[PDB]
């Protein structure tokens, strides 16, 4: 069984990776220029884009990838780190509007998550939340599109 | 320092 989102963990912080198009992504103010562990010795990021708070090593053991979205839909899912499923109406390019404003704490350690369309393909990677007095309400995320073409 | 693995999920549900 493989997992397309890896819950990563540094020394001083923990969030999400996901993989897609066998690279494995994440944020970069969660993984900064570090590598990522393997059963081998550290591995080098293949990407670091520091604009676009994006970093990507290859995908490790235990993952598949997830496919680049094509619905051009607004609807979409938010997967916490606690596998939970938030829907996110979209708003912008790389912004989208919880459906259900939840607390601060619940999206917590979950960025580097998907943003999924109804069919389940990624349209970004969670990055941020946009609170109001610890309520998140939206949310900011890097469109798949970044991906593509940062590789 | 490094960032390890520490956990997976599979957005299929799929069991083991």
């Amino acid at each position: 069984v493989e997992g397309e989102v890896q819950i990563v963990s540094t020394a001083t912080q923990t969030f999400l990776a996901t993989c897609i198009n066998g690279v494995c992504w994440t944020v970069y103010h969660g993984a900064g220029t570090r590598t990522i562990a393997s059963p081998k010795g550290p591995v080098i990021q293949m990407y670091t884009n520091v604009d676009q708070d994006l970093v990507g090593w290859p995908a490790p053991q235990g993952s598949r990838s997830l496919t680049p979205c094509t619905c051009g839909s607004s609807d979409l899912y938010l997967v916490t780190r606690h596998a939970d499923v938030i829907p996110v109406r979209r708003r912008g390019d790389s912004r989208g509007s919880l459906l259900s404003p939840r607390p601060i704490s619940y999206l917590k350690g979950s960025s580097g998550g998907p943003l999924l369309c109804p069919a389940g393909h990624a349209v970004g990677l969670f990055r941020a939340a946009v609170c109001t007095r610890g309520v998140a309400k939206a949310v900011d995320f890097i469109p798949v599109e970044n991906l593509e073409t940062t590789m | 320092g490094s960032v390890v693995i520490v956990g997976r999920i599979v957005l299929s549900g799929k069991p083991a």
